[PDB]
């Protein structure tokens, strides 16, 4: 029920291992980032309606504030998902190099050879 | 011609202690506004 | 117009304006060169540029 | 800074403002006595500030411009109209009686935060104590049902148990003869209308159980309509009132702070004025409560938070 | 007062044309009104319809009927000049088939 | 697939910061941009679909679909606009928004790669539909109805989930292309019973399959006019659409797990057309047609022929172009008089002629008469059936005929005779009203030149 | 209440959720239940009042039965094997009576009861406190021992849960016994989940706190605790209905909306572990829960119920108090499920 909790060599509270850097960190303009401003701007904007300031207008630095927060964590939140899926592909892999036994590589058939089963429709 | 809404009566289905009022949960109040029931006079 | 106080009056808080701006750019300079740094380090420990 | 618990937190306390004339003061009496010149001399004698009464657009006063908005916006009732046919079954009298009590729960919450925050003291002319006077006579002339009264006690019971009553109440006494000599020497051809058993309904109700009530938490002061006019001899009747009674000698800095952070935030204070009891004479059906709700929001200064409407001249509203 | 609550009545509804005897029923303001008419009209007749009819109508063969016909035509020239069946019951070469040996 | 779909995106802030007087002008001229702009989906390949990106693809089956959902919207803003006058600028453009919402989930579910991606927008349809019925519905029974509604949908689309999520734990899939190179039988054992099960009834109660129908008429009925057109023309194509989809991984079970469903919607098309002779509403008059409509759908998808294929797409799109204009005929006459009752305005031909005629229009396509695409989509799913089984032709007949008699009772009843005395508010017929019959009708009677355009995939 | 009280208090119940979170030892894990339940209990009678004497007794009652539970579970695992550190536990009987004392912190089902009658009878700050941060501690210890619960009773509590959740949501007219029952729902959800992927019932309490605190945070803001209450906020503040209207569909689970992930995240994991039948009847049944948000939006903000002549002079005046969080909240509670595959985060 908890898979990667007791990896080996896991600092405690680190949220970006020093492993995680030898990986391409995502653009600036991922749209994922960009959903994460969109967001930003959906909260500043509702900000405004809740305090019935006018809501396209009232405060621009706000506004601002709510797009840059929403990004700048965004962009650290991708990385250390992006981070945790490589290891899983990692690990994945090396297990199954280490137990060739149980992902064995069987001969397969063309389809010329393979008897398939026909199922008229009438 | 308007739109249908609620009025008076549609309302007060809502304003029992609970929906569904059975014979027994029939007397059941709702609670005081602000959540302060009066004092008891049981002297001591 | 306003009887009272109105405690944001014509002019606005200049030091709360100043210091959301603020924080707003520094965010945003201190991520340009977070990402550069991360193109960086990448680029080096994989022999790319 | 404005006033929560970080403020009394670090320093602000209420004690160290209250300077023995703080005295929230209210002046009583029957209709068209002279209780409001008798207030306005006690407040400029003992230098208080002085609240005249409220009325149907007390509201108004304090917010937005303090000019009064139209009565369909506004109070939804009419005193004349109140006056020229009381029985109207448009429930006018309720509605009337209802918004009164409403606009006087609002008043004191603003002459007790006066109070809390500035040290000196308030002069009220009636309050939500003797509210319940008019109440009364009106259900005593058939003017409204056994359910409006009803409805005014259970929301009297739930908004005046959170305050402090007031430290000295002077009524002024004026028989009903005299009353409505000075009715029909004033002018007004509404007030003409008024009829004796009302005022002395209202009388009654006042001389049986407000002051009889009051008298056990607070000190009472009567005058006849002769002796009121000497405002000197008020003042020094109540400069030695030994406030030894009620419950303001049981205050401490922490129900102060409650109370205090209760008379701001007025929407706190109303909040039990609307509860959900259903009577004809004071529900408003959807759609009108609509139309009227959108046409208050088009008054010139009323769309957004007060500093926030250009319209009326407001600036740097993108930087706010 | 015998009443439930404090309530408007229902209005009658107003006739557009009472106003404005040529009015379109787009809008109160009859110039407003005669644009949303004549946006409506042009966009819709003019632009949409007429236009993407004749586009739709001289959409290029990528259905490739005319090449399926053209095919044929080789095929069947081919087939029938040669002495060979128009058509094989077997779709696919049965020299690439390898049928399970047995059957019993 | 972005080009279209940006621009629906960007209506949405266009009539945000529109003037309040011109937030129909605006949105009507743009939405008939985008229409105009999709029309270029129809250009397909031939042996394959068009695929755009690993997210979007658009087949032969699914361009008919999206041309009519970007054309119905702009007929939906004009058939609003009458009724929503006398409302707030900030809540007419909530319903603008709605509405463009709506077109936003739909034209991305029919074009999604794969199932959860499609099962995710194909739900979130339930959202605007809901609000737009129980918000601006006229009546105290919208309540009633937004219930009915999203109850008996979600009851069938949560074992879909459920369903394929556990398909792709097997199948390590559900893209569409990879689920049908890769298909391989499906064995008849209890566990795929309940698998062709799950996988079927939430398209089966979108259609509606007869006896889980009970929901369109309260919602139907009760939804205001742009509510009730989308709910006919597009929303119950989702559940054929679907069907059509998924049945690729369901054979060779559907060969008998398809017997109680033709049961039901054979008889029961007999059922909802002898329903319609004996109704005193308008609305639910057509609402149960749609359903007698659906219930030949349901046939033509379940006997699994490419002809059956092919009568069932343009089946579809015939019946969203007519059930969207009867659907505008009747509240025209209800924005009269204020009653959805049959009798109550009668010999109205006399008093407008010309709605007389888009009423006669519009009942002779109901009808299917030749050579309008409705009777190709019938004629195409009735011989489908006649090889299936030559008995279906009593049925099929019967159906026929019951059709004609509802369809021309609804047209004597409400255009002929003579006109109720005391009813004097009849005013003449509106251009909005005529223009919007019109752009009804004309891409109906133009589809018949190029029947292949609607026909599918199977062409 | 002293405000400096409050904040010591405050802290204090957060501080014994931290021990029983960063603890290695039982008998550490034991104390930080301790002191979160003493500092606890003063946060619930804050505004005095019988009814709140009531519910922090009946609070109390419940929360020291299940800690003598605990510790007895503790000592027996003890017993069994020298052991002090939280892993898996040696003992069967231990684990069942551990197991049944977490139940009983957290309010499953069949011990539920508390959940709704407490909630009621405090004020909507200690109900949002309640609903929200004291479910930390025990899920925490859950999943520390995962591995070690036995999986009947563990699912059996948490069908009921759901199955309990919707149908005592389905009688209440009181906003804060509905969310009770939600949350009675919701924990279902979590511990079904959690003898497979502790990651899933992490994801399902974090988008569980952001609704819970949205819709806590809305009802303080529109000062309502009953149907008919909330039926009058249209006719003062529209916004807030339309966005309580929102997230009560989120909470519904209906998609487009972040309310849907935990659910499609949860259905689908179970699956993989050959678990086609549990999440058929969990999804099925939290229609209920969807009913009475439904029959909530129907009253407050898809139709405009009648108001009173007195709401005239509340037009006159703003809200005195702004909560700084609550449009970040609804913003998270709505428009989230793009942001899905950033669960791995989580673990
Ligand atoms: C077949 C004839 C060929 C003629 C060639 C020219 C045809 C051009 C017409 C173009 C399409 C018509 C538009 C329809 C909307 C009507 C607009 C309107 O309001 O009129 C106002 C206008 C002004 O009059 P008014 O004095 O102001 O007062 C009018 C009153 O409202 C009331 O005035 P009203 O009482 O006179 O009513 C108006 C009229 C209009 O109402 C209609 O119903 C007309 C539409 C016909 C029925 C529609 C559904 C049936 C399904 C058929 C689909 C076929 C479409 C093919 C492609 C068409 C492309 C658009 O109603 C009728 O006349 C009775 C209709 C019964 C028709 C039955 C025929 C069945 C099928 C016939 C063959 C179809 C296939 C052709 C090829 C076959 C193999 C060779 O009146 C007219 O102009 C009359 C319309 C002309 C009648 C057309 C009927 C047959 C045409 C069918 C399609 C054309 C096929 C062309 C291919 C070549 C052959
Ligand atoms: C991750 C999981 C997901 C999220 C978790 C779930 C979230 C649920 C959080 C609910 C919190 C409840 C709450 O605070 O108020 C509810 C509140 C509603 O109340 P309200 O209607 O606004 O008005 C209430 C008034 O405060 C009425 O009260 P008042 O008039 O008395 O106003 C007093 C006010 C104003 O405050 C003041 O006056 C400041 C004056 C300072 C006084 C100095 C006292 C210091 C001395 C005490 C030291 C104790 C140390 C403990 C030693 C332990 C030894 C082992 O103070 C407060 O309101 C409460 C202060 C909260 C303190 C927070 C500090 C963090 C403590 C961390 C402790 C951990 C230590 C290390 C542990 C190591 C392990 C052992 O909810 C909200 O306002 C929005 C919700 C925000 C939740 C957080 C957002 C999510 C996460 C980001
Ligand atoms: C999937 C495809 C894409 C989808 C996108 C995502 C979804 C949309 C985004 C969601 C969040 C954004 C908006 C949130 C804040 C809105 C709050 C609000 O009150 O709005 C009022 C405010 C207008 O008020 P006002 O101007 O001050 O004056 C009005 C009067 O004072 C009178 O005002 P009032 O306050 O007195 O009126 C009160 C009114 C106020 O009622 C509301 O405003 C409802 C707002 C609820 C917020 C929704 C929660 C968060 C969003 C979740 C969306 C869920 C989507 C999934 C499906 C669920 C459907 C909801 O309430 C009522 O009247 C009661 C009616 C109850 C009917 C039931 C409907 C309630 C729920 C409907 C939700 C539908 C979705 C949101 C639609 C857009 C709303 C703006 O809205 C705006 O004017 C701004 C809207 C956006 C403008 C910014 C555009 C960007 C800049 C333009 C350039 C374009 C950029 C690209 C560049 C291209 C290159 C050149
Ligand atoms: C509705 C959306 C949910 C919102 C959730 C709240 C988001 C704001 C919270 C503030 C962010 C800061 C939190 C972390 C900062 C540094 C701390 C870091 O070191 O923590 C690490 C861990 O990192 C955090 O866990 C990641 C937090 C990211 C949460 C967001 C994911 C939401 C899922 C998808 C929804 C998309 C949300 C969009 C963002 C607004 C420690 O790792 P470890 O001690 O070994 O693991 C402890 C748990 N174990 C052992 C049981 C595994
Ligand atoms: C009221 C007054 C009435 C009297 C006046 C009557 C006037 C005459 C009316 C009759 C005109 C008859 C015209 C007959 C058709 C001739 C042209 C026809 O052949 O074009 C067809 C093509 O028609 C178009 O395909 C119609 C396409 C459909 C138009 C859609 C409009 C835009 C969409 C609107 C929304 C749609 C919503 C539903 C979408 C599914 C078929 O062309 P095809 O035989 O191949 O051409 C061979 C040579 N080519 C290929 C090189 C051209
Ligand atoms: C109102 C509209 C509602 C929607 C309509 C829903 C329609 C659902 C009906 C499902 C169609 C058939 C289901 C399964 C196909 C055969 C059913 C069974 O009766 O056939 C025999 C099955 O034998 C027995 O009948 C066992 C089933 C009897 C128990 C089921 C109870 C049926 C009572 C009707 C209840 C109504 C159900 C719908 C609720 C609304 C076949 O013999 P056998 O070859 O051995 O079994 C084949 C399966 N094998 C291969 C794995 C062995
Ligand atoms: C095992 C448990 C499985 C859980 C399945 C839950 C199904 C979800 C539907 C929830 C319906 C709840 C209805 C209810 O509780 O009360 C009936 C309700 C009470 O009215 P109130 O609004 O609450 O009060 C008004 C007076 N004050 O009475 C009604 O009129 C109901 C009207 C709408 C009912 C909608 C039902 C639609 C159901 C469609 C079919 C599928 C339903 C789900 C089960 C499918 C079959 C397996
Ligand atoms: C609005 C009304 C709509 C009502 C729709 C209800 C019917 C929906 C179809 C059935 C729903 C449940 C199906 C389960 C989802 C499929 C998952 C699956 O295929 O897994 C099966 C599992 O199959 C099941 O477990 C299903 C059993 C049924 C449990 C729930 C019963 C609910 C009622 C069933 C009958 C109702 C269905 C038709 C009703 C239609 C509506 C009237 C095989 O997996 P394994 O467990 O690994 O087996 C092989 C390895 N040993
Ligand atoms: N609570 C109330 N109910 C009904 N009428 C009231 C109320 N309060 C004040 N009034 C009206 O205010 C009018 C004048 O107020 P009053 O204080 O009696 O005389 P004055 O103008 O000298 O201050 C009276 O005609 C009285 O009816």
């Amino acid at each position: 029920m908890t898979m990667m909790s007791g990896r080996p060599g896991r600092v405690p509270l680190q949220f970006l291992p020093n492993e995680a850097r030898s990986l391409p960190p995502p653009k600036l303009t991922d749209p994922r980032l960009v959903y994460m401003g969109f967001l930003g701007y959906c909260s500043g904007l509702i900000d405004n309606a809740i305090r019935r300031r006018p809501v396209v207008s009232a405060g621009l630095h706000r506004q601002l504030l709510y797009v840059t927060s929403f990004v700048f964590f965004g962009y650290y939140l991708l990385k250390r998902q992006d981070y945790m899926y490589a290891l899983r592909d990692h690990d994945m892999f090396a297990y199954v190099k280490s137990h060739p036994e149980d992902f064995p590589e069987k001969d397969k058939k063309t389809y010329g050879e393979i008897l398939e089963e026909f199922h008229p429709v009438r | 011609a308007r739109q249908w809404q609620p009025d008076v009566e549609w309302a007060e289905q809502f304003g029992g202690a609970v929906m569904y009022p059975t014979k027994e949960t029939a007397h059941w109040k709702p609670p005081p506004w602000n959540d302060v029931d009066p004092p008891k006079d049981t002297l001591v | 117009k306003f009887y009272i106080r109105e405690p944001p009056h014509g002019s606005p808080d200049w030091l709360k304006v100043g210091l959301t701006l603020g924080t707003s750019v520094f965010l945003w300079i201190y991520l340009i060169k977070q990402h550069k740094e991360d193109v960086l380090e990448y680029k080096r420990r994989n022999g790319l540029e | 800074l404005q006033y929560g618990p970080l403020a009394f937190v670090l320093g602000e306390r209420t004690t160290r403002k209250l300077t023995e004339t703080s005295k929230v003061i209210t002046v009583d009496g029957n209709i068209c006595s002279g209780k409001g010149r008798l207030a306005r001399e006690i407040a400029e004698k003992l230098g208080l500030r002085h609240f005249p009464e409220a009325g149907i657009h007390y509201a108004d006063s304090t917010t937005g411009d303090g000019k009064p908005l139209d009565v369909q916006l506004s109070g939804n009732c009419s005193l004349e109209k109140f006056y020229d046919d009381p029985k109207s079954n448009d429930g006018n009298s309720y509605r009337l009686q209802s918004w009164l009590y409403a606009s006087r729960l609002l008043q004191y919450a603003d002459a007790l935060e006066h109070l809390l925050s500035t040290g000196q003291g308030v002069v009220l002319e009636r309050s939500i104590y003797s509210d319940f006077v008019f109440l009364e006579a009106m259900y005593r002339q058939g003017f409204i049902r056994k359910q409006c009264v009803e409805h005014y006690n259970e929301v009297k019971k739930v908004t005046a148990c959170e305050y402090l009553p007031p430290h000295v109440v002077v009524y002024v006494d004026v028989p009903v003869p005299e009353i409505q000599s000075r009715i029909q020497k004033k002018g007004n051809p509404h007030e003409m209308k008024i009829t004796a058993a009302y005022l002395q309904d209202i009388e009654n109700a006042y001389k049986k159980t407000f002051l009889p009530e009051m008298s056990e938490k607070c000190e009472v002061l009567q005058y006849s309509a002769r002796e009121a006019e000497d405002a000197e001899k008020v003042v020094e009747d109540i400069e030695y009132l030994k406030c030894d009674k009620g419950p303001w000698p049981d205050q401490d800095d922490r129900t102060f702070h409650r109370l205090r952070m209760l008379v701001q935030n007025k929407l706190e204070v109303l909040n039990y004025t609307t509860i959900p009891v259903y009577l004809p004479e004071i529900t408003i059906g959807a759609h009108q409560s609509d139309r009227v709700f959108q046409k208050f929001t088009e008054l010139p200064g009323r769309k957004y938070s007060p500093g926030y409407n250009e319209d009326v001249g407001d600036k740097w509203i993108w930087l706010k | 007062p015998t009443i439930r609550l404090q309530e408007d009545p229902d209005p009658e509804d107003e006739n557009l044309y009472e106003k404005n005897p040529d009015s379109h029923g787009y809008d109160k303001d009859p110039i407003v009104d005669l644009w949303n008419m004549r946006v409506v009209f042009f966009f819709g007749f003019s632009i949409v319809l007429v236009l993407g009819s004749t586009f739709v109508a001289y959409l290029p063969d990528y259905r490739m009927q005319e090449w399926a016909r053209r095919e044929a035509e080789r095929l069947v020239k081919y087939r029938e000049a040669n002495g060979l069946p128009l058509m094989e019951s077997n779709c696919f070469d049965p020299n690439k088939i390898q049928l399970p040996e047995d059957e019993d | 697939m972005l080009k279209i779909i940006i621009p629906t995106t960007m209506l949405l802030p266009m009539t945000w910061m529109s003037k309040h007087n011109m937030i129909w002008i605006n949105a009507t001229v743009h939405s008939l941009l985008i229409s105009l702009i999709s029309l270029s989906l129809l250009n397909q390949l031939g042996e394959n679909s068009l695929n755009f990106s690993l997210t979007f693809f658009s087949d032969s089956l699914s361009a008919p679909l999206l041309v009519l959902t970007t054309w119905l919207l702009p007929l939906m803003l004009m058939a609003s606009q009458s009724h929503l006058s006398k409302e707030t600028t900030t809540r007419k453009k909530l319903y603008i928004t709605m509405l463009i919402l709506l077109q936003l989930f739909l034209i991305m579910t029919f074009t999604a790669t794969e199932l959860i991606l499609f099962y995710i927008l194909f739900e979130a349809t339930l959202v605007p539909t809901l609000i737009i019925i129980t918000r601006w519905g006229n009546q105290t029974e919208r309540l009633n109805a937004g219930l009915y509604f999203l109850f008996y949908t979600l009851a069938g689309s949560l074992p879909l989930l459920v369903a394929l999520v556990y398909i792709q734990n097997t199948t390590g899939s559900l893209n569409f292309l990879i689920i049908h190179y890769w298909s391989h039988p499906l064995s008849n054992s209890w566990s795929n019973i309940f698998m062709w099960l799950a996988c079927i009834m939430a398209f089966m109660v979108k259609m509606p399959l007869y006896g889980l129908h009970l929901w369109l008429p309260k919602a139907h009925v009760e939804a205001p006019i742009a509510g009730s057109m989308v709910l006919a023309a597009v929303l119950l194509k989702l559940g054929g659409y679907g069907m059509m989809r998924i049945t690729t991984i369901l054979n060779p079970l559907t060969n008998y797990m398809a017997y109680p469903f033709l049961m039901l919607s054979m008889w029961g098309m007999i059922m909802t057309s002898s329903i319609c002779l004996r109704q005193t509403d308008l609305k639910s008059l057509i609402a149960y047609s749609s359903v007698s409509h659906m219930a030949l759908v349901i046939v033509a998808i379940m006997i699994q022929t490419p002809w059956s294929f092919m009568g069932a797409t343009a089946l579809m799109i015939a019946h969203g172009l007519t059930s969207s204009m009867l659907f505008c005929l009747a509240n025209t006459n209800y924005e009269r008089v204020h009653s959805r009752t049959m009798i109550l305005a009668r010999g109205l031909q006399t008093l407008l002629p010309l709605m007389a005629t888009w009423w006669l229009v519009a009942s002779l396509t109901n009808l299917a008469l030749p050579p309008s695409i409705n009777l190709i989509g019938e004629l195409f799913i009735i011989t489908a059936s006649f090889s299936w089984s030559n008995i279906t032709i009593i049925l099929m007949g019967m159906n026929m005929m019951i059709t004609a008699l509802y369809s021309l009772y609804m047209l004597i009843t409400t255009q002929r005779g003579k006109y109720t005395h005391h009813i004097n508010n009849i005013k003449p017929s509106f251009t909005r009203e005529n223009a919007l019959m019109a752009l009804h009708i004309l891409p109906l009677l133009l589809l018949t030149l190029n029947p292949k355009m609607i026909l599918g995939p199977l062409y | 209440m002293n405000p400096i009280i409050y904040t010591t208090l405050i802290m204090t119940v957060m501080s014994g959720t931290m021990l029983v979170m960063i603890s290695s030892h039982w008998l550490l894990i034991w104390i930080g239940f301790e002191m979160n339940l003493l500092a606890m209990i003063p946060v619930l009678m804050k505004n005095f009042n019988p009814r709140a004497t009531e519910a922090a007794t009946k609070y109390f009652l419940t929360q020291a039965t299940a800690s003598m539970m605990l510790m007895m579970a503790i000592i027996i695992n003890l017993l069994y094997s020298g052991q002090w550190t939280i892993t898996k536990m040696f003992n069967p009987v231990a684990m069942t009576m551990m197991t049944m004392a977490l139940a009983m912190k957290l309010g499953l089902s069949p011990f539920h009861f508390w959940v709704p009658e407490v909630t009621q009878g405090i004020s909507l700050q200690a109900g949002l406190l309640l609903l929200t941060w004291q479910k930390l501690a025990p899920l925490s210890v859950l999943c520390q021992i995962s591995q070690s619960i036995n999986p009947n009773l563990m699912l059996t509590m948490a069908m009921l849960s759901i199955l309990i959740g919707g149908w005592g949501g389905l009688n209440q007219t009181q906003l804060r016994k509905i969310m009770a029952y939600s949350s009675i729902a919701h924990m279902g959800w979590m511990t079904a989940v959690l003898p497979y992927n502790t990651t899933m019932t992490i994801l399902n309490l974090l988008i569980y706190i952001t609704m819970t605190l949205a819709m806590f945070m809305l009802l303080i803001h529109s000062s309502a605790t009953t149907t008919l209450s909330l039926s009058h906020t249209w006719n003062k503040m529209p916004v807030i209905t339309s966005l309580m209207m929102v997230t009560l569909l989120s909470m519904g689970g209906l998609p487009p909306l972040s309310g849907f992930m935990p659910k499609w995240m949860i259905i689908q994991e179970m699956t993989k572990n050959e678990s086609i039948i549990m999440p058929t009847l969990m999804a099925m049944t939290a229609l209920l829960n969807l009913y009475f948000y439904m029959r909530l939006a129907y009253s407050s903000s898809l139709t405009m119920f009648p108001s009173t002549n007195n709401m005239k002079m509340k037009w006159q005046f703003e809200h005195t108090k702004q909560m700084k969080l609550l449009p970040t909240m609804i913003v998270l509670s709505t428009l989230v499920l793009p942001m899905t595959p950033a669960l791995s985060s989580l673990n």
